[PDB]
């Protein structure tokens, strides 16, 4: 009920002048009331980040400060930024502010939740290491995932990011009752849109029927003041965790990306006259990562897993902004730009991703010993490719002519086809289980599926549905 | 404005506010400014060699023969002890702005070739409320005669609204010639 | 573009001009308003603008 | 080579036309100076029943 | 040239209708003066961004509000602005007069024109620091804008609405793949919008002589602020260029617009931000540059059906230090743009010109820029040079080796013949399906490298005269149908045997 003054404005920061008694504390949401071009209202929606002494914060504007006047009046709203959460955000873009911005109506809401909070107890966390299940067969092999873990794309455009995003939001939502909520923290508006309309089209986001839609959105774009990209990374998660501790789900988050999260907090913290850390870094970086970080948990109730991308700065992992969020990470999952150009889909690197939850108290030794085979069977063959382009196959040795045809059949099985391009490709995609993972590889490797072709496993779910596409193609071949 | 010398001024309206003595600590306030003008006497205050305890003996001396209000001498005694003797020239002028605003009264300022009567006075007085929300209203006269025959006034809560006609016409149609 | 260069040209030959016979205008109007009475301009003179300022506050 | 000579010739004669109009229309403009005063008469006269409401 | 019989009604017609209207204005007095920088007590009811006007006529925007001062950079030389004067808040933020009629005409950063042609005809303004479209105004970039280089428009190629980067280190023509760009668009209906931040004032004139010879000057507007200039109107001069490629675009008219270096409105924004005391960070930059930058850039996008389909295409420059692709600048701008493009001395120097490392530059629209005769052709211009970029090693042992690595050498060394252009001379896309077909197709193995540049230039003038239907089927259905690889093969095994006789 407080009413403040704009003390002054400098960029996007603003310092607010309060009555002594009546005092915002730090982080809650300052709404200016501001005046716009023509002269009607439109108000500025701000958080306090410094208690300046002498009854004067110091805000970050999470809106444009163009056109704000020293002395107007500032609504002290007692809370920090609160965002509408629930099964009204499922399908529709927000704002910084938790406001759509995809012109698609207002929120018919009764739920906010504030972006600020503590982590989930040490009493509440889910100590049992489970295994996420995704559905892929590269992943579910070679790079597991947590259930509540964090996870790196090492990824760029045209890898197939953007189809391999949309696959995890379809296979939770169906293999489990899951949602997802994608955060495009200081993200590209062309690219922004890009991505709405392909979750349109592959009918994550029901355009027709929505609230029968499996993301949220919220996107913070590049040309929002530091202050707004700086909280978009925790409006996605407040959103993430309502359907985590309420309706007890597993959610996705997505930070697309992580550094951009990094970069927007160093810029922030310039701002505000912070002498910064080595390399330019906000000093508190490993804190305003930690933040966010271990609010991203498995609890007794449900489990966020959130797949986050990662850009190297430099490429340099020492660098401490991948060196602050690869301590957080558990598993990397690199995509290949090489990879894709051989038509593999998804373009997953089974080589360069890693996981923690590969090891055998974990998954098993049956899982973990198929895992070893896989990776020593396609290093082999990295090895070879200099020699079958001097020798040719004939030449190599019979051991060693098993581990190249092998190998070759381990690289078609390895892809997939998805549900998300079932317009684009016309292929019905396949949910592959851990399950049906395992003995799919066990098969290749103990070489009982030595008669078959190389291309009856592109492409192909199970592996009993490698062998359909062999027997198909033996009958396409003799008519 | 949040400066050090509005900081403490803004402090002496405020006790002085408390125990309904603003007319008469005002007028002490008005009455340290002829003092402190004084190159000699300011510079004796003001400078930290001379030793602090000298400087008590005097000022109480002062104060005296003053006779000022007891929070005032006070006040200076505060200064004092604390360092920021050297910026009680912008602490007095500060207190005037805040007085001013304690008593929900407000400044203008008019200027003229020649000089003007008392209605004209009151009635833009009255204009000055209006459109500023004087609780009351305040007024002063400072004779330039490099304009023509209008008047300026200069109001706000810093020297900063203006409003005028008497060269801005001739200024005016020079910029609305060249469009 | 030649030609384009000379209209210019007229139109600055022109717009300096009307500037210099202005300003020979103005220095003429202001010796001749300093050159008359004061009592008898002015006090019409505040009374009107005076009016006219609680005209505009009104207004 | 020719066609560009030829062009830098008549360039030179554009130029001299130019200086040629200049030069007339700067006299012009002091002819119209040094002319033209009970415009300038009439033109304070008109503004000091303008200034004075 | 009559002046003195109207002289006599103008004075008595600007007197006329003169409204005389007393308003309230903030006014303020000057604090202090210095380096372009103007401290005001008072403007008590100024908003941040404002022009402020001086004695003397200065303007300057207040953009430090504080609680002592207004900080106001001057927008101009303050030499005669005086401790104590006057000064008051205009009551507007950043305007232009904007219109069709600045097509050709060189202006400044408050678009008044510097060619020396007369004033320019504006009836609308649009605002300088005016917000990008949002996520629901745009469409995904599928048109392109073809640069007339062979390099970028087949391999790095840019749509219409892409934010495309030209970057590498000094003299390395970054300058020429933008205006070359500029140049190509003759026949296609862009406006195109050529802002040059910091140059050289000698250069500035020599882009706008090379314009105007080639009749670019016809669809093109110069925002210039050379060097000798203040920083603020430095900092604001791609804020105005951009104010006038969104005129165009709102009006339906697909824009181009090159920023002649980024580098140096980052440098012109700091040197106000230091000097109005903001904190600074990594190179003294404020922490606002990325927001500087991204402000400008992302309002250059595609826009919808619903708003009519206007783009704008940037290109912004950005010079890199001896290859400093992680400096702090190029940093931002890298993140903030979709595609680079990576221009290397170290082929500039060798011949490679336009000296594109097409290896490390990259386009995220991708293949949804070209049309789909181009997408057919430029799929083996891809492949074939990523297999000679992995046997650059090999280039020195080709005698030692098996036929079908040692083809690839040869493919390859003349795929790179194929990228070649000198400057000023942008090719048609049907120039360019041509030149990428021969040389994809195995019909250059048979010449030597002195002759390859020979040969395509006889080639494209060969179909341009005497197989003019291959035109009009590239042209209308944008596809490198059966007819027309008939109709092209028929022109090369033509010219092959003309060549060869010589
Ligand atoms: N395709 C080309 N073939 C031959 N020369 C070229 C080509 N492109 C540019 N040049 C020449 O290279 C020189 C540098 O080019 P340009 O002026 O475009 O450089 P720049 O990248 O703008 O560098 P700077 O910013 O330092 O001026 C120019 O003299 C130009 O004539
Ligand atoms: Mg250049």
């Amino acid at each position: 009920k407080n009413l403040g003054r704009i003390a002054q404005i400098i960029g996007p920061v603003l310092d607010v002048a309060f009555p002594p008694g009546k005092m915002p504390n730090i982080y809650n949401a300052l709404i200016v009331k501001g005046r716009d071009t023509a002269g009607q209202p439109m108000n500025v929606t701000c958080e306090v980040q410094q208690l300046l002494g002498n009854n004067r914060v110091r805000a970050v504007a999470m809106s444009a400060t163009d056109g704000l006047t020293r002395g107007m009046e500032v609504i002290d709203t007692g809370a920090p930024l609160s965002v509408p959460v629930g099964g009204a955000t499922l399908g529709r873009i927000f704002n910084v502010l938790g406001e759509p911005v995809d012109n698609l109506g207002p929120v018919d809401t009764r739920t906010t939740s504030p972006i600020h909070r503590s982590a989930p107890a040490f009493t509440q966390l889910d100590t049992k290491l489970s295994i996420f299940e995704t559905g892929i067969k590269v992943v579910d092999l070679l790079a597991p995932y947590r259930r509540g873990g964090k996870i790196g794309l090492f990824g760029g455009a045209g890898v197939g990011k953007t189809v391999l995003i949309m696959e995890l939001i379809n296979n939770i939502a169906k293999a489990h009752g899951g949602v997802s909520v994608f955060g495009g923290v200081g993200e590209r508006t062309r690219e922004g849109n890009d991505l709405y309309m392909e979750m349109k089209e592959s009918g994550v986001i029901n355009e027709q029927n929505i609230a029968e839609s499996k993301v949220a959105l919220v996107y913070g774009q590049m040309n929002e003041p530091p202050g707004a990209r700086m909280r978009v990374g925790l409006t996605a998660l407040t959103m993430a965790e309502y359907f985590r501790d309420v309706n007890e789900q597993d959610v996705l988050l997505f930070i697309d990306n992580i550094f951009r999260f990094v970069q927007a907090g160093s810029e922030v913290s310039a701002l505000l006259g912070r002498m910064p850390s080595a390399v330019g870094y906000q000093p508190t970086l490993s804190t305003e990562m930690g933040s966010l970080q271990e609010r991203i948990t498995s609890t007794k109730e449900g489990s966020i897993t959130s797949i986050q991308a990662v850009y190297v700065p430099a490429d340099d992992l020492t660098d401490p902004a991948p060196a602050t969020t690869f301590a957080h990470l558990d598993a990397t999952t690199v995509l290949s730009r090489g990879l894709a150009a051989k038509g593999i889909y998804p373009a997953v690197d089974p080589l360069d991703s890693t996981s923690t939850m590969l090891q055998p108290r974990i998954v098993g030794e049956e899982h973990y010993e198929i895992a070893q085979r896989v990776k020593e069977t396609l290093q082999r063959y990295k090895e070879l490719q200099d020699i079958i382009a001097i020798l040719g196959l004939d030449e190599l040795s019979e051991e060693d002519r098993l581990t190249v045809a092998r190998a070759r059949k381990i690289e078609r099985f390895l892809s997939q086809p998805f549900f998300v391009a079932e317009v684009f490709t016309g292929s019905p995609g396949k949910y592959v289980g851990l399950a049906e993972t395992i003995r799919g590889f066990q098969l290749i490797l103990s070489g009982e599926l030595d008669s078959l072709p190389e291309q009856a496993f592109y492409l192909v779910g199970n592996i009993d549905e490698a062998t359909a596409k062999a027997m198909n193609l033996e009958m396409e071949s003799k008519l | 404005v949040d400066s050090t010398a509005s900081r403490y001024a803004s402090a002496l309206a405020d006790v002085a506010d408390v125990t309904g003595t603003l007319e008469a600590t005002n007028s002490d306030v008005e009455k340290l400014i002829r003092i402190f003008s004084e190159e000699p006497v300011y510079y004796f205050f003001a400078n930290p060699v001379i030793s602090i305890d000298n400087k008590r003996s005097v000022l109480d001396e002062i104060i005296t023969t003053s006779g000022l209000q007891p929070h005032t001498a006070n006040f200076i005694n505060i200064l004092i002890d604390s360092e920021r003797i050297n910026l009680v020239k912008e602490i007095l002028n500060e207190f005037e702005d805040v007085f001013n605003k304690i008593t929900g009264t407000e400044v203008a300022v008019v200027t003229s070739v020649v000089k003007l009567e008392n209605d004209h006075l009151a009635q833009i007085a009255k204009g000055v409320q209006k459109i500023t929300g004087a609780k009351n209203v305040r007024i002063k006269t400072v004779i330039d005669p490099s304009l023509v025959a209008g008047f300026t006034i200069r109001y706000g809560n810093e020297g900063s609204k203006l409003v005028d006609m008497s060269v801005k016409k001739q200024l005016e149609e020079i910029a609305a010639q060249l469009e | 573009y030649k030609n384009e260069t000379i209209q210019f040209e007229q139109q600055k030959a022109i717009n300096q001009v009307r500037q210099r016979v202005f300003q020979q205008a103005l220095q003429g109007a202001l010796g001749t308003l300093n050159s008359c009475l004061n009592n008898e301009l002015h006090l019409r003179t505040i009374n009107a603008n005076i009016g006219m300022f609680g005209a505009m506050n009104e207004i | 080579l020719e066609v560009e000579a030829k062009l830098a010739e008549g360039r030179k004669k554009i130029e001299v036309e130019l200086q040629e109009a200049l030069g007339s229309l700067e006299q012009q403009k002091e002819d119209t100076i040094k002319s033209l005063d009970s415009q300038i008469s009439a033109l304070s006269d008109d503004i000091v029943k303008k200034v004075l409401p | 040239t009559i002046r003195a019989d109207e002289i006599s009604k103008i004075i008595r017609e600007r007197i006329e209708g003169y409204n005389r209207e007393v308003k309230v204005v903030n006014t303020g007095t000057v604090l202090q003066v210095g380096d372009g920088i103007a401290r005001i007590h008072g403007l008590d009811e100024v908003m941040a961004g404002e022009l402020v006007e001086f004695e003397e006529g200065t303007i300057g925007i207040a953009l430090n509000l504080e609680s002592n001062n207004v900080g106001v950079v001057l927008m101009g030389d303050g030499l005669m602005i005086q401790e104590g004067s006057s000064v008051k808040a205009t009551g507007r933020i950043a305007q232009i007069p904007v219109s069709e009629a600045y097509l050709g005409r060189v202006i400044n950063a408050l678009a008044k024109p510097i060619d020396g042609r007369g004033e320019i005809t504006a009836s609308e303004s649009r605002l300088i620091e005016s917000p990008a479209p949002g996520i629901m105004s745009r469409r995904s970039v599928y048109e392109p804008l073809q640069t007339g280089l062979i390099a970028i428009d087949a391999m790095i190629p840019v749509g219409r609405g892409q934010r495309e980067l030209i970057i590498g280190d000094r003299q390395t023509g970054k300058t020429a793949v933008a205006t070359d760009t500029i140049l190509n668009q003759q026949g296609q209906n862009v406006i195109c919008v050529y802002v040059a931040i910091g140059q050289k004032a000698s250069s500035v004139a020599q882009v706008v002589t090379n314009f105007q010879e080639r009749g670019a000057m016809e669809y093109t507007i110069v925002v210039a602020e050379t060097a000798d200039s203040p920083a603020t109107l430095q900092y604001l001069a791609p804020y105005t260029g951009a104010a006038l490629a969104e005129y165009f675009m709102y009006r339906e008219r697909h824009t181009l617009i090159i920023y002649d270096d980024l580098s140096k409105q980052a440098q012109a924004y700091r040197q106000m931000s230091l000097l109005l005391r903001r904190p600074p960070g990594r190179e003294a930059y404020p922490g606002d540059v990325f927001y500087l930058h991204s402000r400008l850039l992302e309002r250059a996008a595609k826009l919808s059906s619903l708003l009519g389909e206007g783009s704008m295409t940037a290109l912004p420059i950005v010079e890199t230090q001896a290859g400093d692709v992680s400096a702090y600048i190029p940093t931002n701008v890298i993140s903030i743009t979709d595609g680079q493009i990576f221009l290397s001395a170290d082929l500039f120097n060798a011949g490679i010109r336009p000296a594109i490392n097409v290896g490390i530059s990259v386009s995220r629209v991708g293949s949804a820029a070209q049309i789909k005769a181009m997408k057919k052709v430029a799929g083996k211009l891809k492949l074939e040079l990523a297999q000679f970029a992995e046997l650059e090693a090999f280039a020195q042992f080709a005698s030692d080796l098996d036929k079908a690595t040692q083809n690839q050498l040869a493919r390859g060394q003349r795929l790179r013949e194929l990228l070649k252009q000198p400057q000023s001379a942008p090719l048609t896309v049907e120039e360019q399906v041509m030149t990428i077909y021969t040389g994809t197709n195995g019909y250059l193995d048979s010449l030597e490298l002195d002759q390859v540049r020979k040969y395509l230039v006889e080639l494209r003038t060969y179909v341009k005269t005497n197989k003019p239907e291959f035109q009009e089927i590239i042209s209308s259905t944008k596809t490198f149908t059966e007819e027309a690889e008939a109709l092209l093969k028929e022109a090369i095994q033509e010219q092959m045997e003309r060549f060869l006789l010589q």
